[PDB]
DNA sequence: ATCTGTT
C-alpha cells in the first residue's frame, strides 16, 4: 500500500495488451498480436544471428503460459522448414543433431507501462543446461501504441 | 559575541537569560557597557585540552577599551564595520594577558632552534657544563614576553612564521570561503557564523557536537521576520573583507531579539527533535530484536518501519 | 528541500560519536604497553621463525553499508568534532574524501594508509607469503593471529622497522619530544604543556604521532594482513618518539569504513618456473573483523558497529528491490528474473563500436577489453562519420643486460628470450593495471651495445579530443588557455584557481596569469571579422575601445 | 576593413617584468581591471556573440598541426600534479623540450643511463586540456621494476609510458572503485558469479542506462552468501546501530 | 577474470 501511494500506480499486462487492441483471453487474440510482431523478431534474428535465419521463415505460434503479468508463447516451425526443429542461437554444439532448442516469445510490461517482447530459448544440450529458459534479446513493441 | 560573567549559582531561566542578552545587544549596534575586554581570535584548535568537541577558534591577543576615545573606536568598529587601526590596538593591548598565550610557544621554538645536537663536555679549564644545565640556563635566560618573541621574529622570522601558521591552521581564508561555507543568506551568514565559530564552544550545550550543516539546517527553521535592506554584497568586492564586514555588522540579525534568541532556539529545536527520534528508535530496536520470521520478511519490516517513521510527509509535518 | 534529507542522518550519528570518543579515551596498563625493546628485537632478526608471541592492543569501530549510503557523510562529522587522521585505501579514495571534507568546512591534505606507516617504493616488489606458519591453537589467540600477519608481511615489516630505528641517528634517541619533556619537568609545568607543541614547531613528524583515532576509507580493498601493519606501526612510531599519547597509555582506534559486499581484496603471486602470474581472492580487513571469532570477541564488534541502510543513487522502486535481494542474499523469485529481461541485448550488439556511442563496456578479462578497443580504433578511422582522428605514440622498455644475467644466473634458464620474459611480465613492469587494456601493435626487440642494454619498443593508439584519465601522479606544467571568453572571465574573477595551487607559487601563479593576460589580447578584431557583424558598431567599438584605452 | 583593424590599445600599454609581491599584486590587479573592461565594452557592443566567441591564450608561440603542437621552448608556467578523479581531454602531443621534466628525471631517477638515452632520442609529451580549459603538458611515466629473488634485488627493466587511460572499456573488477553513467556489460556464460553481477549492475544511478548480453539471474551462477548472513544477523542485534 | 600500494 505504501509503495502504491508513494511511487505511483503501475499498469497491469491486461491493460497494456488492450491498448494494442489485443486480449490475452480467447487464445487467438494474443496469437494474432504475436504474429504481427513476428516480423520484427525475425528481422532482429537475421540481423544479429544471420546463420540461424532460415529456421524462422515459416513458424506458427502456440501459447505456453498465460500468467497474470507474463505471457509465454511458443514458435513452432509450422510443418515444413527443411530442418526438423530449431537450433540453439547461443552456441554451436557438435553439429549433427539440432540440439533441440524450443523458442518462445515472452510478453511483459516494461518501464512507462510499455510492452516488452523478449526472445527465449530452451536448449537440451548439457552444455547449455536444459530445464532452464535463456533470454537472447529484448525489443520494444511500443511503436503501435 | 558579547557576554557578562554570571556570578550567580543557578543559571537564569531561558527567558531571564534571553532578557539579559537582549539588553546587552543594543538595538542600534553599540553594546551596553563602559569598559570592554576584547579577545581577538583566529581559526584553529588549541592543544592539550579535553572536552566533548574540539575547538574551532583560538585567541591571539587581548585588549581593554576603557577610555572614551578607545570605547568610541570599538563601538564604531562593532556597529558599522570600520577597521581598527594598529595605533588603537597597540595602545589598548593588555601585555600580561596577551603574552600568557604565547608563553609555551616561545619555549618550544627556542628549544627547536637550539636543539642542535649538544655535547656539554668541553671540559678544559672552565668549559664543563652539566648535561641538563645547558637547557636550564637557556630557559632561565629566555624572556617569556615581548622581548623573546621580538628576538625570535627578528632572527628566525621564517621558522617562527611557519610554526605559527601550523598552530592556527586555516586562519588564512578568503572572503569567498566565508561566504560559501556560512552563507549565502544574510541570516545564515550572521547567525550560523557567530554560533558555530564562537558561541557553540563557550556555551557548550547539546549543539556543540553538531557540524556546520546541522547548524544551517536548524537556522533554516528560525523563521523570524525579515526587513529588506537596500543592497547586498557582490563579487569583485570579495577581494577584501571590508564589504562583507560592513554587510554583516550593520545587519538586523546582529542585535536585539533576533541575535538574543538563536542560541536558545538551537537547544530547544535539538531537544524537540531528539524527543521523537529516541522514542521511534527505541520502538524500532525493540521490534527488531524479537521478530521471528525470515530474511525477506525481516528486510521488509526494517525498511517499512523506517519509511513509516521518516517518510517525507511526516518529516514535513514535524 | 535540503533540510529534511539530512534530518535522519544528523540525529543518528550522535550515538556513533559518543562511542568512538569513549573508545579513544580508554587507558592501558603499564604492563600491556608495547616497549621500544620489542621493536629492537625484531630489527635484530633474520627470519620470522624467531618472533615471540606478543600482543599489540587496539580497538575498532565498524561503519558499513552499500555504495549509495551516507556512510561517508558520517566522516564529515567525525572530522569536525573529533581529532582524527583520515586516510584512504587507494589514491582515488583519498582524493574523493578530500573533496567531501574540504567542501564542508576544512581539512588537511589526505593521503593513503600506506603513506602513513612508511610504505616506500621498494616495498611494491616484495614477495609476500613465503615463510610457512601454523596456528598452534584451535581458538587462536590474538598473539597467534598477530604473529601470523607479521610473518606473511615479513619482507615489508622488517624493512620498515630497520629504517625507523636506523634513521633515528643510530642509538640517538629522537629529541623532538624528549627535549620538551625534560624542559617541562625542569620548569615545573603542567604535564603535556610543551610536548604537545612539537607538531607545530617540527612540521615533518608523522601523523601517527599526533592522534590515535585512525579513519580508513574503503577498507574492503585491503588485505587482512594490513590490520596488523597499521597497529604494529602506530606502536613503533610512538614508542620510538615517546609521544604524549604513548606516555598516557593510549591505544590506536581504527575506524573502518567500507562496503563488505561490493568490494574485495586480491592476492597475486609470481611463479619463476613458468614465468606465470597467479591471482586469487584473499580476505579483506572488513571480512576479517566480521567473521573471525577471536577478532569479533576481542573488539566487541556488537557494540562497535554501525550500518547505513539508505541508497541515494536509487530512486526506482523495482530496481531498488533487486539491489536489496542481491545484497542480503534473499531467494531469487520469478518476478525478479522477469524484471531483469529488459536490459538484455545480443552480444554482437554490445561489442559493436557503432552501437551505444559513449557507453562503458564492462568485460571480465583483459583480452576482451583489448579486443574491443582495437575494433573501436579501426572503426574510428574508416567510417569518418564524425572524424575523430586516431594517432599512435611510441613506448620503450629498456631491459638491462647485466641484471638479466644475474637473474638468469640465479634461476638458470639461459635462453629466456627477452620477448618471452617481457610477455610474461607484462602485468608486473607496468605501473597501472590498464596497461593491458591498451591498443598496442607488434612487439619488436633490439640490442644496443656499448651501453649494454636491450631496448624494446612498441606503439600505442589513442584518439584525439577524447576523455582520458591520468592513472599516475605526474607533474604538469600549464602554458595557456583554450576556450570561450566567458570561460576565461570566470577563472580570473575567482581566486579559487590560486588556492588550488600550493602556497608557494601564488606570485608565480599571478605572474603566469599576468603574462597570459597581456598576450591574451589581440584577436578581438578577428572575432570582429565575423560575417555580417555591422558597419557603425565596428567604428563605435573602436571609439569605445580607444576611450577605455585612454 | 576600417583603419582601426589591429586593436591599437597595444601601442600604448607596455607591461614590464614583475617584482616583489607588492609589484606583482599591483600588476595583476590593473591587468584584470583592463581585461574585464574590454570584455564589458565588447559584451556591451555585441552581447552574447562575443561571449561564446572562440578564444585562446598561450605564453609562447604554439601551432597545432593535425594531432601535434609546435612550439619553440616551453618556459614559465606553474607546475602542478595531475589528479586521478579529474577529467581531461586529449588534445595532441608535442616534441618541445621541457627542462623541468628532464632535470627532475635526472634528479629522482638515479639511472642516468635511461636519462641520457631518453635525452638522445626523446619521447613526445602529451598535451591535455582540463575541464576549465587550460592546456597542460604532462611528464612521461617511468617505472622501475626491481625483482626480489631470495631477497636479492635488481632493477632490471624500466618502462616509459604516458599513464593515461580511457573510460570507454574496462574490466568488471576495476569498476568496483568507480562511478559510471552508462554501462554495457558482457558476461561470460559459465564463468559467472552472482557478486560480479551485483557490482556491475550498481555502477550507475538509473536503470535506463544499463544493458547486458544475458540475464544473470536465469543462468547457472555461483553464490557465496557468507558475508550476507553475518550482515543479516547484525540487523537483529540490539547493540548494533542502524541508520537510514 | 581479476587491483592496488610508491610518485
Ligand atoms: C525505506 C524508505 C524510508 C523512507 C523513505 C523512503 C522513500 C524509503 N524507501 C526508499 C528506499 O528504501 N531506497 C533504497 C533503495 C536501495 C537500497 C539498497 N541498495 C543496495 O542495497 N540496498 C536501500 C534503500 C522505500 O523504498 C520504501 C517505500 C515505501 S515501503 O514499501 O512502505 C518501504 C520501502
Ligand atoms: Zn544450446
Amino acid at each position: 500500500r505504501n509503495a502504491l501511494e508513494h511511487f505511483g500506480r503501475r499498469e497491469t499486462l491486461t491493460e497494456v495488451l488492450g491498448r494494442y487492441n489485443v486480449q490475452p483471453d480467447a487464445g487467438g487474440t494474443v496469437e494474432g498480436f504475436a504474429s504481427e510482431l513476428l516480423g520484427r523478431i525475425v528481422a532482429c534474428i537475421e540481423t544479429h544471428f544471420p546463420e540461424h535465419a532460415g529456421e524462422y521463415q515459416a513458424v506458427s505460434v502456440r501459447r505456453a503460459v498465460s500468467k497474470d503479468d507474463w505471457v509465454l508463447l511458443q514458435l513452432v516451425p509450422v510443418r515444413g522448414t527443411l530442418q526438423q526443429s530449431l537450433s540453439c542461437l547461443r552456441f554451436k554444439h557438435g553439429r549433427a543433431s539440432r540440439a533441440t532448442a524450443r523458442t518462445f516469445v515472452a510478453l511483459s510490461v516494461g518501464a512507462n507501462n510499455r510492452l516488452c517482447v523478449s526472445l527465449c530459448q530452451q536448449c537440451f544440450a548439457a552444455k547449455c543446461d536444459s530445464n532452464r529458459l535463456h533470454t537472447l534479446f529484448t525489443i520494444d513493441a511500443g511503436t503501435p501504441c | 559575541d558579547a557576554y557578562t560573567h554570571d556570578g550567580r549559582a543557578d543559571g537564569p531561566t531561558e527567558q531571564d537569560r534571553f532578557e539579559e542578552s537582549r539588553a546587552l545587544y543594543q538595538a542600534s549596534g553599540g553594546l551596553n557597557g563602559d569598559s570592554f575586554r576584547v579577545t581577538f581570535c583566529l581559526l584553529g584548535t588549541e592543544v592539550g585540552g579535553t572536552h566533548q568537541a574540539r575547538g574551532r577558534t583560538r585567541p591571539m591577543f587581548v585588549c581593554r577599551f576603557e577610555r572614551a576615545d578607545d570605547v568610541a573606536a570599538l563601538q564604531d568598529a562593532l556597529a558599522h564595520g570600520t577597521p581598527l587601526q594598529p595605533d588603537h590596538i597597540a595602545a589598548t593591548l593588555d601585555a600580561e594577558a596577551t603574552f600568557a598565550l604565547h608563553a609555551n610557544m616561545i619555549l618550544a621554538l627556542t628549544v627547536a632552534i637550539n636543539n642542535a645536537s649538544p655535547r656539554t663536555g668541553r671540559d678544559a679549564a672552565a668549559a664543563q657544563y652539566d648535561q641538563g644545565a645547558s637547557l636550564r640556563s637557556l630557559v632561565g635566560r629566555t624572556s617569556l614576553g615581548q622581548r623573546g618573541l621580538t628576538t625570535l621574529y627578528v632572527h628566525h622570522e621564517v621558522r617562527v612564521l611557519a610554526a605559527y601558521r601550523r598552530a592556527y591552521y586555516g586562519s588564512a581564508q578568503s572572503p569567498f570561503w566565508f561566504l560559501s561555507k556560512f552563507g549565502p543568506d544574510e541570516k545564515s551568514l550572521v547567525l550560523t557564523t557567530r554560533y558555530y565559530l564562537l558561541q557553540a564552544q563557550r556555551l557548550g550545550g547539546a549543539g556543540a557536537t553538531y557540524d556546520l550543516q546541522a547548524i544551517k539546517d536548524i537556522c533554516a527553521t528560525y523563521a523570524i521576520p525579515h526587513a529588506p535592506r537596500p543592497d547586498t554584497v557582490s563579487a569583485a568586492s570579495l577581494t577584501s573583507f571590508a564589504a562583507i564586514t560592513r554587510f554583516c555588522c550593520t545587519s538586523q540579525y546582529a542585535r536585539g531579539a533576533a541575535a538574543a534568541g538563536f542560541p536558545l532556539y538551537v537547544e530547544r529545536r535539538i531537544a524537540a527533535d531528539v524527543r521523537e527520534t529516541s522514542a521511534l528508535e527505541k520502538f524500532i530496536t525493540h521490534d527488531r530484536s524479537c521478530l521471528r520470521v525470515s530474511d525477506r520478511e525481516f528486510i521488509t519490516y526494517i525498511y517499512l518501519a523506517h519509511f513509516e517513521c521518516f517518510s517525507p510527509p511526516r518529516l514535513a509535518t514535524h | 528541500a535540503e533540510a529534511f534529507l539530512n534530518f535522519t542522518s544528523m540525529h543518528g550519528v550522535q550515538p556513533i560519536l559518543k562511542r568512538i570518543r569513549e573508545l579513544s579515551q580508554q587507558q592501558l596498563d603499564g604492563a600491556q604497553v608495547p616497549h621500544l625493546q620489542w621493536f629492537r628485537d625484531v630489527a635484530a632478526l633474520e627470519s620470522p621463525a624467531g618472533l615471540p608471541l606478543r600482543e599489540f592492543p587496539f580497538a575498532v569501530y565498524l561503519i558499513t553499508g552499500n555504495a549509495g549510503s551516507g556512510k561517508s557523510t558520517c566522516v564529515q562529522t567525525i572530522n569536525e568534532v573529533l581529532d582524527c587522521v583520515v586516510t584512504g585505501a587507494t589514491r582515488i579514495a583519498a582524493q574523493n574524501m578530500y573533496a567531501k571534507l574540504s567542501g564542508a568546512f576544512l581539512s588537511r591534505p589526505i593521503n593513503t594508509i600506506f603513506h602513513e606507516f612508511g610504505f616506500r617504493g621498494n616495498h611494491v616488489q616484495a614477495q609476500l607469503g613465503q615463510y610457512p606458519y601454523t596456528l598452534t591453537s584451535n581458538p587462536a589467540s590474538l598473539e597467534d593471529l598477530q604473529r601470523r600477519d607479521l610473518t606473511y608481511y615479513w619482507e615489508v615489516i622488517l624493512d620498515l622497522t630497520k629504517r625507523a630505528l636506523a634513521a633515528s641517528g643510530g642509538e640517538e634517541l629522537r629529541n623532538e619530544f624528549r627535549a620538551l619533556a625534560a624542559l617541562e619537568r625542569t620548569l615545573g609545568l603542567a604535564e603535556g604543556a610543551l610536548t604537545r607543541l612539537a607538531p607545530a614547531t617540527h612540521g615533518a613528524l608523522p601523523a601517527f604521532t599526533r592522534s590515535n583515532v585512525i579513519v580508513i576509507d574503503e577498507a574492503g580493498l585491503l588485505g587482512r594482513h594490513l590490520l596488523t601493519a597499521v597497529v604494529y606501526c602506530w606502536w613503533m612510531i610512538n614508542a620510538l618518539y615517546h609521544t604524549p599519547q604513548y606516555a598516557a597509555r593510549l591505544r590506536p582506534v581504527l575506524v573502518c569504513v567500507g562496503s563488505p559486499t561490493q568490494t574485495a581484496s586480491l592476492e597475486s603471486t609470481f611463479e619463476h618456473q613458468k614465468l606465470r602470474c597467479s591471482v586469487r581472492q584473499s580476505e579483506n580487513v572488513l571480512t576479517y573483523l566480521i567473521c573471525n571469532r577471536t577478532l569479533r570477541e576481542y573488539a566487541r564488534l556488537s557494540y562497535s558497529w554501525a550500518i547505513f541502510i539508505n541508497n541515494k543513487r536509487c530512486v526506482e522502486h523495482e530496481f531498488g528491490n533487486l539491489m536489496k535481494v542481491l545484497e542480503y542474499g534473499l531467494p531469487i523469485t520469478e518476478e525478479h528474473m522477469q524484471f531483469v529481461d529488459r536490459f538484455v541485448v545480443p552480444e554482437n550488439y554490445i561489442t559493436n563500436p557503432a552501437n551505444l556511442p559513449g557507453w562503458t563496456r564492462l568485460f571480465s578479462s583483459h583480452k576482451e577489453v583489448s579486443a574491443y578497443m582495437a575494433k573501436l580504433h579501426a572503426y574510428l578511422k574508416v567510417t569518418r562519420e564524425g572524424e575523430f582522428v586516431v594517432f599512435t605514440l611510441p613506448v620503450l622498455t629498456f631491459v638491462s643486460v647485466k641484471e638479466f644475467d644475474e637473474y638468469r644466473r640465479l634461476t638458470h634458464q639461459p635462453g629466456l628470450t627477452i620477448e618471452k620474459w617481457l610477455t610474461a611480465n607484462a602485468s608486473r613492469i607496468t605501473n597501472y593495471s590498464q596497461s593491458q587494456d591498451q591498443d598496442a601493435g607488434h612487439m619488436r626487440c633490439e640490442v644496443h651495445s656499448k651501453q649494454q642494454l636491450v631496448v624494446a619498443r612498441n606503439d600505442v593508439t589513442y584518439v584525439l579530443n577524447s576523455q582520458i584519465a591520468v592513472t599516475a601522479r605526474l607533474r604538469k606544467l600549464v602554458f595557456g588557455f583554450s576556450g570561450t571568453f566567458r570561460a576565461f572571465e570566470a577563472v580570473l574573477r575567482d581566486d579559487s584557481f590560486v588556492k588550488t595551487q600550493g602556497e608557494t607559487s601564488v606570485e608565480f601563479a599571478y605572474r603566469f596569469l599576468s603574462r597570459l593576460i597581456f598576450s591574451g589580447l589581440i584577436s578581438f578584431y578577428n572575432f570582429l571579422q565575423r560575417p555580417g557583424l555591422d558597419a557603425t558598431q565596428r567604428t563605435l567599438a573602436y571609439a569605445r575601445m580607444g576611450e577605455l584605452t585612454a | 576593413l576600417d583603419e582601426q583593424q589591429l586593436d591599437v590599445f597595444y601601442c600604448h600599454y607596455t607591461p614590464g617584468e614583475p617584482e616583489t609581491t607588492a609589484a606583482v599584486h599591483t600588476q595583476f590587479a590593473l591587468l584584470k581591471r583592463a581585461f574585464l573592461g574590454r570584455f564589458r565594452i565588447l559584451q556591451e557592443l555585441f552581447g552574447e556573440a562575443f561571449e561564446v566567441a572562440p578564444f585562446s591564450t598561450y605564453v609562447d608561440n604554439v601551432i597545432f598541426r593535425g594531432c601535434e603542437m609546435l612550439t619553440g621552448s616551453p618556459r614559465g608556467g606553474l607546475m602542478s600534479v595531475a589528479l586521478q578523479t579529474d577529467n581531461y581531454t586529449l588534445m595532441g602531443y608535442t616534441y618541445a623540450r621541457v627542462f623541468a621534466f628532464a632535470d627532475e628525471l635526472r634528479r629522482r631517477h638515479a639511472t642516468a643511463n635511461v636519462a641520457e638515452l631518453l635525452e638522445e632520442a626523446p619521447l613526445p609529451y602529451v598535451v591535455l586540456r582540463d575541464q576549465h580549459g587550460f592546456m597542460s603538458v604532462v611528464n612521461t611515466n617511468i617505472s622501475e621494476f626491481v625483482e626480489s629473488i631470495d631477497s636479492t634485488e635488481l632493477a632490471m627493466a624500466i618502462n616509459a609510458d604516458y599513464g593515461i587511460s580511457s573510460k570507454l572499456a574496462m574490466t568488471i573488477t576495476r569498476s568496483q572503485g568507480l562511478s559510471l553513467d552508462k554501462v554495457a556489460i558482457c558476461f561470460t556464460p559459465g564463468n559467472l558469479r552472482l557478486n560480479s553481477a551485483y557490482v556491475a549492475m550498481s555502477r550507475t544511478t538509473s536503470s535506463e542506462f544499463l544493458r547486458m548480453n544475458l540475464n544473470p539471474l536465469r543462468e547457472r551462477h555461483e553464490r557465496d552468501d557468507v558475508i550476507s548472513e553475518h550482515i543479516l544477523s547484525a540487523l537483529r542485534d540490539p547493540n548494533v546501530v542502524i541508520v537510514y
